[PDB]
């Protein structure tokens, strides 16, 4: 290899150059709760129908520990478009808190939820959040969605004059009053009323499906979790070059015993160089430092 | 790489090398500036010595 | 149940140095940082609430980009907490009730008399309960609870002097509300104590509320019935207690070997800071 950097099938005399070492960590340690809960998620997928987009039921389920299994009972999963994440690593790690918003839509503006193009949803009737971490979910049921009468509850509004802020429920009046006379809201055909129907009977084209649409909102490195599979803190090692896992962020180091000490809720330990060399266990007192491999 | 996947990733991940490929740039340019001034003074110093 | 008075009142007083929330969990050593949050000002001319107490007032009370607040005395004078839009069944309105026992959380849907309360004595049966219950006492239709241990220092609090300071931090991230307070031995006694001070963070809900119009409540003594004492008595004074407001400005701080922090100034200040 010295032959190899000087270019030449002789080397003169003398120090030259390598590569480094860069010790392998042996193992990973994970480190988790001791708290195993198991969560009914039938009582928020396949309840019954739920609302039209003028009304956003957000609901939060609570904490509660979910394998992906029961999500993944649903046969009838339509909906893949995501942002920067593949839609195949939904477990493994525990995210910060679901915002499960089920609602339905009309089925000509799926396509129109992204930004950059203003439809029945991007326009005033909802502001969506620029970031979207959470992604959108919508299976379809119109085997029961729609009824053989007709379901005639389904609306939305149409028009209005401000704009609102993102991540706000959108349930209000927002009438509209204008032109060259005094109308005062009985004038008649000054009216031109904003809110809107559906109608729902099971003969139909394709644009006029009903959904089950589930946006699914969440965030990124927060401490507790509220939804995730059950994974088991392994044991832990000492003076071993590992992947520690501390609920998220990973590493390579090795594990020293941390002679000073921390205030209780003080856990993270960052430093001026800004980087994590302090920890506990999120079950047990475990006063420790991080020195990388 | 925990968010992103090989289909996606090195349009995102392609901004960071040249970002840190510019800043080590900067910082060498500093470098050899002034390892330069400090060897005109070293050059000094052993004139004067 | 309401017994109430059409009458407010208003104070006026200068802060120093007060309202030092830590903002995570760093254990950041003998280092220092810069902090870019929602904080007190320095030599803050802050509001202050009258000296007078006993007195009742109905106040409104401004929620402006964060709430700080302040209350030094004995016997756990102030009791109640009400944040929220209007607070009357049509926006979600953020209860906090301080007893004795265990602390409850109501982030429900309540409508409220411009200032409930609940009297109580013992009258010859040693017990201040709730008797009077001139909160919402309907319009139950909402989705939290909660129950924990009493942080605050509870009714006859016979210490040396004014030895403990109530410093609150009511913050509002993305609907998330998240109370930082401490309970700080002061021994000053005298008004604001001129000294320095830090709040560990203890209360994070991430639930969902919008707060404009909030206010702060109690629960003392005035009659424990109805007509065993005059009504419409107590003068529009309240009790004495500072209130500020917060705004993200740039700010310096310094932390020790033990992690706390040791000294902090004012980054937006005179150009010496």
């Amino acid at each position: 290899e010295t032959k190899c950097t000087l270019k030449s099938f002789t080397v003169e005399k003398g120090i030259y150059q390598t590569s480094n070492f860069r010790v392998q960590p042996t193992e990973s340690i994970v480190r988790f709760p001791n708290i195993t809960n198991l969560c009914p998620f039938h009582e928020v997928f396949n309840a019954t129908t739920f609302a039209s987009v003028y009304a956003w039921n957000r609901k939060r389920i609570s904490n509660c520990v979910a394998d992906y299994s029961v999500i993944y009972n649903f046969a009838p999963f339509f909906a893949f478009k995501c942002y920067g994440v593949s839609p195949t690593k939904l477990n493994d790690l525990c995210f910060t808190n679901v915002y499960a918003d089920s609602f339905v839509i009309r089925g000509n503006e799926v396509s129109q939820i992204a930004p950059g193009q203003t439809g029945n949803i991007a326009d005033y009737n909802y502001k969506l959040p620029d970031d979207f971490t959470g992604c959108v979910i919508a299976w379809n049921s119109n085997k029961l969605d729609s009824k053989p009468s007709g379901n005639y509850n389904y609306l939305y509004r149409f028009l209005r004059k401000s704009k609102l802020k993102p991540f706000e429920r959108d349930i209000s009046t927002e009438i509209y009053q204008a032109g060259n006379k005094p109308c005062n809201g009985v004038a008649g055909p000054n009216c031109y009323s904003p809110l809107q129907s559906y109608g729902f009977r099971p003969t139909y084209g394709v644009g006029h499906q009903p959904y089950r649409v589930v946006v699914l909102s969440f965030e990124l490195l927060h401490a507790p979790a509220t939804v995730c599979g059950p994974k088991k803190s392994t044991n832990l090692v000492k003076n071993k070059c590992v992947n520690f896992n501390f609920n998220g962020l990973t590493g390579t180091g090795v594990l020293t015993e941390s002679n000073k000490k921390f205030l209780p809720f003080q856990q993270f330990g960052r430093d001026i160089a800004d980087t994590t060399d302090a920890v506990r266990d999120p079950q047990t007192l475990e006063i420790l430092d991080i020195t990388p491999c | 790489l925990s968010r992103l996947d090989p289909p996606e990733a090195e349009v995102q991940i392609d901004r960071l090398i040249t970002g840190r490929l510019q800043s080590l740039q900067t910082y060498v340019t500093q470098q050899l500036i002034r390892a330069a001034e400090i060897r005109a003074s070293a050059n000094l110093a052993a004139t004067k010595m | 149940q309401c017994v109430n008075l059409i009458t407010r009142t208003q104070s006026y007083t200068n802060s120093f140095t007060r309202g030092v929330y830590y903002p995570d969990k760093v254990f950041r050593s003998s280092v220092l940082h810069s902090t870019q949050d929602l904080f007190l000002p320095f030599f803050s001319n802050v509001t202050w609430f009258h000296a007078i107490h006993k007195r009742f007032d109905n106040p409104a009370l401004p929620f402006n980009d964060g709430v700080y607040f302040a209350s030094t005395e004995k016997s756990n004078i102030i009791r109640g907490w009400i944040f929220g839009t209007t607070l009357d069944s049509k926006t979600q309105s953020l209860l906090i009730v301080n007893n004795a026992t265990n602390v409850v959380i109501k982030v429900c849907e309540f409508q409220f008399c411009n200032d409930p309360f609940l009297d109580v004595y013992q009258k010859n049966n040693k017990s201040w309960m709730e008797s009077e219950f001139r909160v919402y006492s309907s319009a139950n239709n909402c989705t939290f609870e909660y129950v924990s241990q009493p942080f605050l220092m509870d009714l006859e609090g016979k210490e040396g002097n004014f030895k403990n300071l109530r410093e609150f931090v009511f913050k509002n991230i993305d609907g998330y509300f998240k109370i930082y307070s401490k309970h700080t031995p002061i021994n000053l006694e005298r008004d604001l104590p001129q000294g320095f001070s830090a709040l560990e963070p203890l209360v994070d809900l991430p639930i969902g509320i919008n707060i404009t119009r909030f206010q702060t409540l109690l629960a003392l003594h005035r009659s424990y019935l109805t007509p065993v004492d005059s009504s419409s008595g107590w003068t529009a004074g309240a009790a004495a207690y500072y209130v500020g407001y917060l705004q993200p400005r740039t700010f310096l701080l310094k932390y020790n070997e033990n992690g706390t922090i040791t000294d902090a100034v004012d980054c937006a200040l005179d150009p010496l800071s």
